[PDB]
């Protein structure tokens, strides 16, 4: 390996030997959920209204 | 040992996934799927005596 490993310095990362990772995510706004449906027999049968009666 | 019936059993194991892949809502799209098809089944596909005829 390089001789500089030793000395090496780091940037976000963390400790005495600098091992922890103490990065930032990069999130954009990407979400994710189940898929899209529609109705397909909504008029396929006959029609009788009971409203408030 | 045939190729045809080893087309047919290539053929029948594509459609098993169409298939599934149509009851997750996903039919709408079937025109953005893509299929990867290394030289030797994409040879073996054209042996099919009904992709190919007309």
């Amino acid at each position: 390996d390089t001789p500089y490993k030793a000395d090496l310095s780091r940037v976000h990362w963390a400790g005495s030997n600098s091992d922890v990772d103490i990065h930032l995510e990069i999130f954009e706004g990407d979400v994710d959920s189940g898929f899209m449906y529609n109705s397909f027999f909504r008029g396929n049968s006959s029609y009788v209204s009971v409203q408030d009666q | 040992a045939d190729r045809e019936l080893f087309a047919a059993n290539i053929i029948d194991a594509h459609r098993q996934g169409i298939e599934e892949m149509v009851r997750r809502d996903l039919g709408g799209s079937l025109t953005e799927f893509i299929t990867v098809v290394s030289p030797y089944v994409f040879g073996l596909l054209l042996d099919s005596k009904k992709l190919v005829n007309v």
